[PDB]
């Protein structure tokens, strides 16, 4: 908990990140400047913000906890919390909000290595392919 | 205590390089898919 960490697209490459204007966006590797695209993980919402936790060469305790834990979402630099928009297959866009709402908790839901090596395979191959048809067309 | 390197333990070879006065860390990646060099 507290420990900071970018959240990356894998079938995109690109990293979440928060710009004021448009709020939460996807940027490319070169241009995720930690400071919009630090991300957080909290017990609750409440604003403890404890900080000054010192890092651990090694393993570390393990905190959360897939599934039973419940987390929410804090941008590191402007504070602001992870929440939906509660405007309209569900298709509700998520936005930054300083005070979020009454249901902001995530679970977590670990994927497979065979789903984590195909959906980077995917995002290859359509890198690759995509310079490919591109090459063509020119 | 002096960690040790263990077998099933995951790592990662990192170097240094000096280029027009200032070093840089690199770490050594291969895609594997698609592309069999190595990179930094």
């Amino acid at each position: 908990w507290g420990q900071p960490f970018r959240l990356r697209h894998v079938t995109t490459g690109k990293y979440l990140s928060l710009m004021e204007d448009k709020n939460l966006l996807l940027m490319d590797k070169e241009k995720a400047d930690v400071k919009s695209t630090a991300f957080t993980f909290r017990s609750s919402k409440e604003k403890l913000d404890v900080g000054v936790r010192k890092e651990v060469d090694g393993m570390g305790t393990s905190e959360i906890k897939y599934g039973d834990s419940v987390c929410y979402i804090q941008h590191v630099d402007t504070g602001l919390w992870l929440t939906y928009q509660s405007v309209d297959s569900i298709q509700r866009k998520a936005i930054m909000h300083h005070e979020g709402h009454m249901d902001d908790g995530i679970s977590l839901s670990r994927s497979q290595h065979e789903e984590s090596r195909t959906a980077r395979v995917i995002r290859s191959t359509v890198f690759l392919f995509n310079r490919f048809i591109r090459g063509l067309d020119a | 205590e002096i960690q040790f390197l263990r077998t099933d333990d995951e790592v990662v070879l990192q170097c240094t390089a000096t280029i027009h006065k200032e070093q840089q860390k690199l770490c050594l990646a291969a895609e594997g898919f698609g592309n069999r060099l190595c990179f930094l």
